[PDB]
């Protein structure tokens, strides 16, 4: 659904993150491996995500969330 | 008289348990206090009965108390009528002290004589419980009958040794006269 | 050396660190009411930040039963805190602001004394 | 024969010696020591775990009616291993008789919480936590309800200072109320209140190990 | 009939002698269910009789309180109530077992922290 | 220690006068506002209006100030109980930490000029729980202290001699006067 307006918006809310690079921002990398964020800083990413897309991801459903393409195509839904 | 809804046992008073009566004679005395302000009348004439009575006011300060001999005041310590303080810096006083409001400190005397070369009372730590009084064994401290001490700045509240001296000397008269008068129960 | 004991709230270090991110969450969202319901200095990514540093205190923490009772009393000031039975005082109370910095070198130390 | 004395009261420590034993028998499981006090008092001496089985027996049992649950009373004793030490005290109105229920608890173990027996245990396990810092488990909702919003620590604990670390005071810069470490004018001035010789030989070799 | 119990919140009860029969009736079987060692199974069963035969054997409520003292009839209710709670929640427990936790060493000592000497 | 005068010297000394400025003003307009001045505080002086708080057992001998025994009221004295209105705030017990800025807030709220008493030894220094964890050690470290009455409670009639002195110290207020030379 929209992928590429979906996929602009979930790189968006990476590139508007601070405390990070465009670089390496694909959609294979990996958030605590490549990116390299602490795991409280990829809590804070994740759940600005949900700011821009207006959504609400549980725990159990925001654990899965390791990669930009996991939340990409979860976010899909 | 209407009954009890509950029947009562020896040794207890009970307060509702009496029941209303269905009779004319008294529904019609109910209604009627009900109807014309009855209840309220005779709560009207007793408030109105107190305006004919002497007022119980004092007209402070030109009269006041009353008081009596036990009363805990203000601090003093005392001397012994030759002139020399009573205290011995014993230290029971600070020692007993609830509130740890006493500070001594003792020195030997020129002449020789157990004395204190301070002694601090913290006036807004003292809850004038008296038992410094009760612990010196020669009389020494005692609550004087003073109770009109307000300071406008804390520091004044502070008593140190030449303080409580100066009170020891203007109080001397009425503390003297207590203690005559009550030490037989003390 | 090793004991049996009855745990607080959770089984697992994972169960903990599950938990222990949820309290990150409640607070990260509630910065932007706290902010306008209290009269204090303070903006959005400056208590952001207060919440991070201090989440990190905690960071050696390896006793699952530890981890739960900071999350016990973690989690009973973001309740005294999403209702605003804590004062104006108390909120500005975990930043220190009162209290200047003491130097830790020697030299400095020596010198103002102990 | 000696009036400053005070005279036992010997029906009534009868009633609760063999009643005493009576709950022995009943809660084998959780009962582990039941002790006469030198008050004519009777104390049960449970297990952590049987805290909410003791007490529903109690209230609910023919025999006890221990419906009316008066306090919760915690001790802390660094001592031991299980530090902390809750103490329930309980009245029978039928009965007209008080019983103690104590129990042993470590700083992190919980403590099954007893507002189903007796709801009246609502705020005295608050007031426990707060002042010492024992959690009680299934509570319906756990706070501080003594203490300073924000107050860190648990003050009763026996390894608390007395005065506390922090004090208040306003600062104008600040428009409000500030904390400051503690800076006492005069000091908390201890007094050595031990004796050197023991007035209580019955106590010296009491507690066999 | 009591025109009043005398305590508020507690209201008078119709047909005491069939609501006791029942509870009594139903502590029996729950508490037979327990173990026979139980010594909680023998006081309760023992106690049960005294009190559910009361029941049948007086007819007139005013004397069965006599019979059986313990309060009025509507707390004798109240009572009973409880230790079908009890007999109930203690078939989990299952109490009668050996002590679940042995006691620590110097857990129950008193006065705290004297040297012992071995 | 200032000692009272002895009759016979006393027995020369002219009559005080009311106002403690005397009527020595060297103008007409320094006179004027002296006597304005005068105004002003008997005003002041005569309609003092406590504010209710009433926190600890201070509290109570709070309570028989106003009882027909010594009647506050005959002062001009009359409780009331919000801020605004209140012009005196009498902090009457112990002020723990809980407390404290609820006790700033409601100080702050009073409209000047605002007078505080501190009444007991629990106000005044922190009095028999003064090493506690949760008490601050007196109110003078949240408010400023006006008058001092000492005790534990205070006596009714200490505290009455406590009001008559806020009543001398507004008394002695020279707001006007010294507008003047400022
Ligand atoms: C309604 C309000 C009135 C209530 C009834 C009581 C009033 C009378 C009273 O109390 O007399 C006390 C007073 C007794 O006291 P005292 O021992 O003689 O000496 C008075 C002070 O000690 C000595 O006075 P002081 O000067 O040292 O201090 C007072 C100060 C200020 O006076 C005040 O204290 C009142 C408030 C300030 C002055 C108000 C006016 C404001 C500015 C004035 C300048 C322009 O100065 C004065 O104004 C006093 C001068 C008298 C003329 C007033 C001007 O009575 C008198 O001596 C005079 C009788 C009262 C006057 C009655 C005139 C009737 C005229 C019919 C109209
Ligand atoms: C209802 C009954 C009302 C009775 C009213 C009595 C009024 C007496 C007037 C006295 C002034 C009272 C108000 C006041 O307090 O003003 C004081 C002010 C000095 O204040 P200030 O020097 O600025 O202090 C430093 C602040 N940072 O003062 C000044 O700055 C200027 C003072 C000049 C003198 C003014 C005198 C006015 C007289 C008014 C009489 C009113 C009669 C009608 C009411
Ligand atoms: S009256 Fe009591 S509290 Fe006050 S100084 Fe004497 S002993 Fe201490
Ligand atoms: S008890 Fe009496 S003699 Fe002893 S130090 Fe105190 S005042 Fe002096
Ligand atoms: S100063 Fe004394 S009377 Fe007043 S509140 Fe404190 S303890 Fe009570």
């Amino acid at each position: 659904l929209s992928l590429k307006l979906i996929n602009e918006r979930v790189l968006l809310v990476l590139k508007l993150y601070d405390k990070i690079d465009p670089s390496k921002l694909n959609v294979e990398s990996h958030f605590i491996n490549d990116l390299g964020l602490d795991s409280l800083d990829h809590v804070e990413v994740i759940m600005a995500m949900e700011d821009e897309f207006g959504f609400e991801i549980p725990d159990s459903d925001a654990e899965k969330l390791l990669k930009p393409a996991d939340i990409i195509k979860y976010v899909a839904d | 008289e209407p009954k009890d809804i509950v029947e009562v046992p020896k040794g207890y008073v009970y307060v509702n348990n009496k029941e209303l009566s269905m009779e004319f004679a008294d529904i019609t005395d109910r209604a009627a206090s009900t109807m014309f302000f009855g209840e309220l009348l005779r709560g009207f004439a007793v408030t109105l009965a107190h305006i004919f009575k002497e007022p119980a006011t004092i007209n402070y300060p030109f009269e006041k108390g009353p008081l009596s001999p036990r009363f805990r005041g203000e601090h003093a310590l005392r001397r012994y009528p030759s002139g020399e303080e009573r205290c011995i810096a014993c230290k029971l006083c600070e020692a007993i002290c609830p509130a740890q409001a006493i500070t001594i400190e003792a020195e030997e005397r020129a002449d020789g004589s157990r004395r204190t070369t301070r002694y601090d009372i913290d006036m807004t730590k003292c809850i004038y419980c008296g038992f410094c009084q009760e612990a010196c064994p020669v009389d020494a401290i005692v609550e004087g009958p003073n109770f009109e001490f307000s300071t406008e700045t804390h520091e004044e509240l502070l008593y140190n040794k030449e303080k409580l001296l100066c009170n020891g000397d203007k109080w001397e008269s009425e503390i003297a006269s207590n203690l005559q008068a009550d030490h037989l129960y003390r | 050396a090793v004991q049996q004991v009855r745990p607080i709230l959770s089984v697992d270090r994972e169960e903990a660190r599950k938990r222990a991110l949820n309290l990150y969450k409640a607070w990260y969202r509630q910065i932007p009411y706290i902010v306008m319901d209290y009269d204090i200095p303070m903006t959005v990514e400056q208590c952001r930040d207060k919440l991070r540093e201090e989440f990190v205190k905690h960071r050696n923490v390896t006793d699952i039963r530890v981890i739960d009772m900071l999350v016990i009393k973690g989690q009973m000031e973001l309740k005294e805190s999403v209702e605003i039975w804590k004062q104006k005082g108390h909120i500005m109370r975990y930043w220190k602001e009162s209290q200047d910095p003491k130097p830790t070198d020697f030299l400095s130390k020596f010198i103002q004394g102990v | 024969d000696k009036p400053t004395v005070r005279q036992p009261d010997a029906v009534a420590r009868s009633h609760l010696s063999d009643f005493g034993r009576y709950v022995a028998e009943c809660l084998p499981k959780y009962v582990q020591k039941v002790q006469l006090t030198a008050g004519d008092e009777l104390e049960v001496l449970i297990a952590p775990e049987g805290v909410v089985p003791v007490l529903q027996f109690l209230k609910d049992h023919h025999q006890a009616q221990f419906t009316n649950l008066v306090d919760i009373a915690g001790v802390d004793v660094p001592c031991r291993k299980n530090r902390f030490e809750v103490v329930y005290n309980l009245l029978s109105l039928r009965y007209n008789s008080r019983i103690r229920v104590k129990t042993y608890t470590d700083e992190l173990t919980p403590l099954d919480s007893a507002c189903e027996v007796h709801k009246a245990a609502n705020w005295y396990e608050r007031e426990i936590w707060d002042m010492y810092g024992v959690f009680f488990a299934n509570h319906p909702d756990l706070r501080r309800i003594l203490t300073d919003y924000g107050f860190e620590g648990h003050p009763q604990r026996r390894d608390f200072p007395l005065s506390g670390y922090v004090e208040l005071r306003y600062d104008d810069e600040k428009k409000r109320v500030v904390c400051e470490p503690l800076e006492l004018a005069q000091e908390f001035r201890k007094f050595d209140l031990s004796a050197p010789w023991e007035q209580f030989p019955n106590f010296r070799n009491a507690n066999p190990p | 009939i009591k025109a009043s119990t005398g305590l508020t919140g507690l209201a008078v009860s119709t047909n005491p002698h069939h609501t006791l029969s029942a509870l009594y009736g139903k502590i029996l079987r729950a508490v037979s269910k327990m173990p026979q060692d139980a010594s909680y199974r023998k006081y309760t069963e023992q106690l049960v009789k005294q009190r559910a035969d009361s029941v049948a054997q007086h007819k007139d409520i005013t004397a069965l309180e006599k019979a059986v003292g313990c309060g009025q009839v509507e707390e004798l209710i109240v009572q009973a109530e409880n230790e079908l709670i009890l007999a109930r929640k203690m078939l989990g427990w299952k109490p009668w077992e050996k002590l679940v936790q042995a006691a620590p060493a110097k857990q129950w000592d008193w006065p705290p922290a004297q040297i012992m000497e071995p | 220690q200032q000692t009272l005068p002895v009759a016979e010297v006393a027995q020369n000394l002219p009559k005080k006068g009311y106002s403690p400025f005397g009527t020595k003003q060297s103008s007409v307009a320094e006179w004027s506002l002296a006597r304005l001045d005068d105004l002003l505080n008997w005003g002041r002086k005569g309609s003092i209006w406590p504010l209710t708080f009433g926190l600890a057992c201070c509290a109570v001998e709070m309570m028989h100030i106003a009882a027909p025994r010594y009647d506050m009221d005959r002062y001009g004295v009359v409780f009331r109980a919000s801020p605004r209105q209140a012009d005196v705030i009498i902090v009457a017990g112990t002020l723990t930490n809980k407390m404290a800025p609820a006790l700033r807030k409601v100080y702050d709220q009073m409209p000047e000029p605002r007078w505080v008493i501190s009444m007991g030894s629990c106000a005044n220094g922190g009095g028999y729980y003064h090493y506690s964890y949760s008490v601050v050690r007196g109110c003078d470290r949240i408010i400023p202290v006006d008058i001092y009455v000492p005790g534990c409670p205070p006596t009714a009639e200490a505290l009455m001699y406590g009001v008559l002195q806020l009543q001398k110290k507004v008394k002695r207020m020279k707001t006007l006067q010294m507008w003047y030379r400022k």
